[PDB]
């Protein structure tokens, strides 16, 4: 446990930090590589 | 959120909801950017035509939720606000330009599994992710459809809603509205033709548009729900505060009035 200001971010605990992917995640990724 | 799904638990940890204290009422969503700074749209707080001008003592921030109805002992941190900051150049009397606001809590929150920061955007990630056709994600607990205002409106999500919407290119955004559109907003949602639907609606204002980067596998807030004509009308797009073109500001206040 530690405290601080805004630090690492944007990785959700129960997803990225567990290396799991959520239901809809795959649409965004498929749009990306369908553009540039 | 019009055509969203039920969200997976702990899906958007950054999801804050603004309540008015007494009488209890969901007002807006917001994002947890830090353990004491919640981002929101300016208009949840100040829209003088509908006599809305919300004082610091009028509001309360519920963080860690999933159900809209239920108080959930185990997940949920209710803070209260020390300061409400709204942009000098928030232009309500025309076109909701620079519709952003930033709320300092009274008390830092202890992050948990379920309460955790958004990244704000950087030069490279804005420039890399904000292209037309790229899908981002809007969330919140607001109207599942466009509604005539009755008090018990019936259309209210049980569980937080998620949708994924394409960014649309500026000529097309400009072309869809008589209202003067400016450089610090962007729009998103499907074209007519594209098989698929989605929007935010009333009570999803203030909440994140986030995109996830394939660089380093983190999520960033590209937009804030700001406005639109209706919810999910053909030929109309949802309009979002461009967080990055107000990032130069986004830093400045937390670092002016700092301690
Ligand atoms: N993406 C969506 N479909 C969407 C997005 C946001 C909302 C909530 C939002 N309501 C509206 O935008 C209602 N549509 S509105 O009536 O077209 C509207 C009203 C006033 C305006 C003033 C300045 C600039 C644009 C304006 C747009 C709100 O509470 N506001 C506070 C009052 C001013 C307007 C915004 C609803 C729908």
């Amino acid at each position: 446990t530690f405290g601080a200001g805004e630090a690492d971010c944007g990785l959700r605990p129960l997803f990225e930090k567990k290396q799991v992917q959520d239901q809809t995640e795959k649409e965004l990724f498929e749009s990306y590589i369908e553009g540039r | 959120i019009v055509e969203g799904q039920d969200a997976e638990v702990g899906l958007s940890p950054w999801q804050v909801m603004l309540f008015r204290k007494s009488p209890q009422e969901l007002l807006c969503g917001a994002s947890l950017i830090s353990d004491r700074w919640v981002l929101t749209a300016a208009h949840c707080l100040l829209y003088p035509p509908w006599d809305k001008n919300f004082t610091v003592d009028d509001l309360l921030v519920r963080i860690g939720k999933h159900s809209r109805t239920r108080y959930e002992r185990k997940v949920e941190k209710i803070s209260m606000l020390d300061k409400i900051y709204i942009h000098p150049r928030y232009n309500w009397k025309e076109n909701l330009d620079r519709d952003i606001a930033l709320l300092k809590l009274k008390r830092p929150i202890e992050l948990s599994d379920y309460i955790h920061p958004v990244c704000l955007p950087d030069k490279q990630t804005a420039a890399k992710l904000l292209h037309a056709g790229f899908k981002g994600r809007v969330t919140g607990w607001g109207n599942r459809r466009e509604t005539w205002t009755t008090s018990v409106a019936e259309v209210q999500p049980s569980v937080l809603q998620v949708v994924n919407l394409p960014l649309v290119e500026r000529p097309v955004c400009k072309a869809s509205t008589r209202i003067r559109i400016t450089d610090n907003m962007f729009c998103a949602g499907y074209k007519p033709g594209e098989g698929k639907r989605g929007d935010a609606c009333e009570g999803d204002s203030g909440g994140p548009f986030v995109m996830k980067s394939p660089y380093n596998n983190r999520w960033y807030q590209m937009g804030i729900v700001s406005w639109g004509e209706g919810c999910d009308r053909d030929g109309k797009y949802g309009f979002y505060t461009h967080v990055f073109r107000l990032k130069k500001w986004i830093q400045k206040v937390i670092d002016r009035l700092g301690s």
